[PDB]
């Protein structure tokens, strides 16, 4: 009578088979790569705010040269939101890109900056990408820079976290972050940690002041010996983890939103999280970070 | 998440 | 059977976890972008060819006076000549009714294959064209709605600084079947027609920055940015009219505003394709 | 205790499917295409409640 | 064109 | 008897008869000396061509008078050509150097010319408008205009203009150039910012102005600039460069001297104040390739 | 009671001493003139910028002052110099002949008469153009070609030594070419000098009068008899005797190309051959009066 | 005995003719000197004095009406 | 000069 | 004059 097991295991054995088949098909498709054709805008400048001053009114891929030392590089500029001039630094919206990478890729920048708009001969749609801590550092040290973080849940509600001051130190200082001057509606995860937590439980979730960590480079605020126990594999991305997070924009992209300890690879809240808005087991549909020069 |  | 079917699939799994690891390694690189920028630079596109570039496409150039480099589209003929292209029309996909700022900085897109319309900006045209005593030559290439083509070369072509409103000037027409439209045209309505439609010496105008010789606003009434003069006989930043032939009725203010070159075709005819490119003059004979 | 293990492998299996779905969708950024698929979890939920009763 |  | 006398008389009479016959062959020698007219220092060279450069192309090596016949022209006419050591031949159409010619002339006179041409360039004149029109629009080879000025201290300065052209009479001998090509005399043709009016510079510029004279007003003034300044020029309400103005000795002059109160001298505002009139002026054209 | 005062008549020697002295003055005078002719006179005639076919067209083109201009009557020909009278009777007159000071000899042959000789103009006091006409003959070929382009009037003016002046206007003047010996034709007389060319001398009657008529005569020069004096003695020619090349008949009633006598009145015993060879206009002052000024001007007429 | 009647009464006849030759020659010279003015660097200023010639001729007629 |  |  309690042979409703087989029921089970038959499954498991069947399940496996279907998994293998899908893995198999994805492998065949990976024999050929995706391609894009991003014709470059004539107008260029040191960052997206100079480009909108120079007449580039449309949101699309641009080349910027924040500095003559450096070679011009590609970026998505958002010219619509809040009066435009925002340089996209990070963007999540469809799961297309793996963010679980090591230090080097986080240093260099990874992903697709932009992709072709249905008809058109320019890439007017951002892809999922990480600009690269070196680039992020240099852009934030040019002068006062604000930070806009926008997110959207799987039902279309959307919130924003605006940071009047944002800086990222250089590699030697392990990309230490600094943010201040908050306003918005997601809550202030970066400066106050998780509104759900109490006492020191909350302060260990603050990001302001942290260094960047990757699964191959522990700089987190969790002082401990078990190598397995590092905020960064137990959380997926490259981030300014503390012990460990209130927000994890670079986490894994769970389809649908709601996830669980038993879906997470190692059992923690490793999704695209912003605990102050939807707590830990909710992975956002969209998430992005944009920056823009500030004033004086 | 914090580490309890 | 019993414990059976349990360790089947339960064995496939460890091996499944490993196929997965191969998939992950197959999925780290970004989509491959067909558009690439070459790594040869120079003062201009001729300088890039003299350095061995052997192919048309996108390069960065850094004129002598410029304090930052910039992306240009070079035309490398297999003859060793490198042309810097600053203007290009081929379909009416880009709106050329743009303001001062846009004409100064540039608008449109640069493509490796040259299948993109654009206006390099005015400031750029200025920096290349006056960076040294080596005179430049301008070559205009036109193409009608019947695949015929023609050209017009100008020698010592220069564009002035912004303080002088990016005034155009050339020493003389160097020939071509397209005819010297920059010299003005006798529309035959008034003895001064030809002088009022000539271009040599004109400042640039846009709707928001009238520097024309018309009581009114040529760029506002024709919809483009050009070296206007009460108003024009050669107009390549004009409205793109499909078909070539167009009429006053199709125009917005009743004046010819298409891509004309009155010494090759009538002002009621708009070109199919347009190219404006420059090369150091010694390159021509 | 055998229920025990199907216990564990059940979990092991639920995470693996979830990992494969994140990994296949992460190939939409590199390969000519990504397989459209949906993870049917409930089948797993239902399937594990049914191991509670027991 | 011209401006008559 | 005193016949000794009748002797010496026949003596004297026969002598004076022979004196006469010889005297007469001497008048005959004189007369052949007095048949030629006075020598005129002014000669006209024999080479011809489209313009002076063309003359110079054909080996003409000296400045002076020659006839030319522009392609458009239906009758050759005399011009003064300045040919340098290097082979340039300028066609001079204007010259001022002492105040001997009155430049207050009517439309006709400005159209046909007035003044004199000299082998030595030591004479004032206006080539006429029609001629400057036929020479400068004869072929698509663009000409440049060179304005030379000389102050009362010996100083000289120049001003060049590219693609210089004078329109037909149907368009009132409209002046046009493409741009100023440089010179230390500065570009008065571009108008001058004399003072407070913000529209100074627009109203005193000359590119595109039709020519005007007292009897044929084509200026941009509700009055008559040319009639008020006494000259023939491409007036614009009214001017900032005026080489056909009144000739004032010593250069400095003041509104008191003037007849209407306005500056009517041989002025080139960008080089000296409108109340200072030039000593000499020269206006001359050359195929622009001669300066490329 | 015989040779009375014969001694007394040595009022000869008085004479002959003189003649001998006069011949010496005359030999130095010619000799001083001959030394002055080692150097020619010179002029500097800067050319007026305006030009035309003839003085009429120049005045229509704005050339208001009387001075030397260059005209080109016809493109076959080379432009040449002329003095243009722009003040008399409306201006536009091309001077063809001008006498006013004796500075030019008119006794020339056919050739010089054909080509033209003398001074077209001279430099006015301190000016850099030639504003004063000199004494000249423009040239029969050139006179011919001017008169055949179209109807041409003729204006002849003269003035005496006392300041009085008169004029003879001819509304038709034409001079045929060299093959027709430059025959002359004039009509439509008017003025105050009388009609010497058409009617001959008014002092004479019948056929004497008619033999002084000029109208219809051919041109003569002393090396070229075309006169109306049928005769075989070579010395007996009108132009050898009355001194210029002219349209002589037998011989004249007017002799504008004759000899310039200073002061006007002259007598048969002052003339080379004893005839009236002065600058004469019989109809106004007879044959023994020489004008201080005489000129010939022309201008296209109307149709 | 009279050898000197017909000898004079004729020599006077020839001086009369010499007198007319001279006055004419004087006049021709004046005319040819004045026409050098239109040719030579300068012309000699001079006036013919013909009264001196008429008086002299009159003074020779007196002498005749005798024989 | 200029004429106002 | 004339000549008879
Ligand atoms: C930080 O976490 C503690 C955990 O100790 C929270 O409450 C405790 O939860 C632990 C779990 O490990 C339980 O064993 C205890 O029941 C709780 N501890 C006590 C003292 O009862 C607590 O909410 C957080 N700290 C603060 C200051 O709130
Ligand atoms: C015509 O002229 C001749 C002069 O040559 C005149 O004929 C006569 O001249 C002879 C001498 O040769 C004399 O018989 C007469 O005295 C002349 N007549 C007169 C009155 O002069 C002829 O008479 C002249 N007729 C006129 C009126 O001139
Ligand atoms: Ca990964
Ligand atoms: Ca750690
Ligand atoms: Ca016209
Ligand atoms: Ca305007
Ligand atoms: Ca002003
Ligand atoms: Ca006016
Ligand atoms: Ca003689
Ligand atoms: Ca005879």
């Amino acid at each position: 009578n309690l042979r409703v097991l087989r029921s089970i295991l038959e499954n498991l054995r069947s399940k496996i088979q279907k998994l293998e088949s899908d893995v198999s098909a994805q492998m065949e498709y990976c024999r050929t790569p995706c391609t894009v054709s991003c014709n470059i805008p004539v107008v260029s400048g040191k960052e997206c705010e100079e480009i909108i001053r120079k007449g580039g009114e449309t949101s699309e891929m641009y080349l910027i040269q924040p500095d003559s030392s450096v070679k011009p590089y590609r970026v998505y500029c958002d010219m619509n939101t809040e009066n435009g001039g925002w340089t996209v630094i990070q963007n999540r919206q469809d799961g297309s890109v793996d963010f679980g990478r090591k230090w080097d890729p986080y240093k260099q920048g990874f992903g697709n900056v932009a992709t072709n708009t249905d008809g058109k001969n320019y890439c007017g749609l951002p892809g999922e990408y990480w600009l690269g801590n070196d680039k992020i550092s240099q852009l934030t040290r040019m002068g006062p820079t604000e930070l806009l973080i926008e997110m959207e849940d799987w039902k279309g509600d959307k919130v924003k976290a605006h940071y009047g001051g944002f800086t990222v130190q250089n590699e030697a200082n392990k990309y230490q972050i600094s943010v201040n001057k908050y306003r918005g509606t997601a809550g202030n995860a970066l400066m106050d940690g998780a509104s759900q937590l109490m006492g020191e439980n909350r302060t260990m979730t603050i990001h302001n002041g942290m260094f960047f960590s990757t699964y191959d480079r522990d700089n987190d605020g969790w002082l401990t010996s078990d190598p397995r126990k590092q905020c960064s594999k137990e959380d997926g991305g490259g981030w300014w983890y503390n012990r460990c997070h209130a927000a994890n924009p670079n986490g894994r992209y769970y389809w649908g939103g709601q996830y669980t300890w038993d879906m997470a690879k190692h059992g923690t809240d490793d999704g695209v999280v912003w605990m102050n808005w939807k707590g830990s087991w909710y992975s956002m549909r969209k998430m992005s970070m944009k920056i823009r020069p500030f004033f004086p | 998440g914090h580490r309890p | 059977y019993l414990q059976e079917i349990y360790n089947s699939n339960n064995q496939k799994i460890v091996n499944l976890k490993e196929k997965v690891a191969q998939l992950e390694a197959q999925c780290q690189e970004p989509c491959k972008d067909t558009v690439q920028i070459h790594d040869i630079t120079g003062k201009d596109c001729q300088d890039i060819a003299n350095k061995g570039a052997k192919q048309s496409g996108l390069y960065f150039i850094k004129p002598l006076k410029a304090n930052q480099q910039f992306l240009v589209y070079c035309e490398i003929d297999g003859s060793g000549n490198g042309w810097t292209v600053f203007q290009k029309r081929l379909d009416g996909s880009v709106d050329f009714k743009k303001n001062w700022i846009q004409y100064k900085e540039g608008f449109g897109h640069l493509s490796p294959t040259g299948t993109t319309e654009f206006w390099l900006g005015n400031e750029k045209i200025h920096l290349i064209s006056t960076q040294s005593a080596i005179p430049y030559a301008l070559r205009v290439e036109l193409e009608d709605w019947n695949g015929r083509t023609s050209t017009a070369d100008y020698a010592m072509f220069k564009v002035g600084p912004e303080a002088d409103k990016y005034r155009l000037t050339y020493a003389y027409f160097a020939g071509g079947d397209a005819g010297d439209a920059f010299d003005g045209f006798d529309f035959g309505d008034d003895p001064s027609d030809k002088f009022f439609t000539s271009h040599n010496g004109m400042q640039f105008s846009t709707w928001d920055n009238d520097n024309d010789k018309f009581e009114g606003n040529c760029a506002e009434q024709d919809g483009s940015g050009w070296w206007m003069n009460k108003c024009h006989a050669g107009h390549l930043n004009g409205v793109y009219y499909q078909g070539g032939t167009y009429s006053k009725a199709s125009t917005p203010n009743g004046y010819d505003n298409g891509i004309i070159w009155a010494t090759w075709k009538t002002r009621w005819y708009s070109m199919k394709k347009t190219t404006m490119k420059i090369i150091p003059f010694n390159r021509l004979t | 205790l055998l229920q025990k293990n199907v216990r564990a492998q059940l979990v092991d299996m639920k995470r693996l499917e979830v990992d494969i779905d994140i990994k296949i969708r992460s190939c939409r950024g590199s390969c000519s295409r990504a397989l459209a698929r949906e993870v049917d979890l409930k089948d797993y939920e239902d399937q594990q409640k049914q191991l509670e009763q027991v």
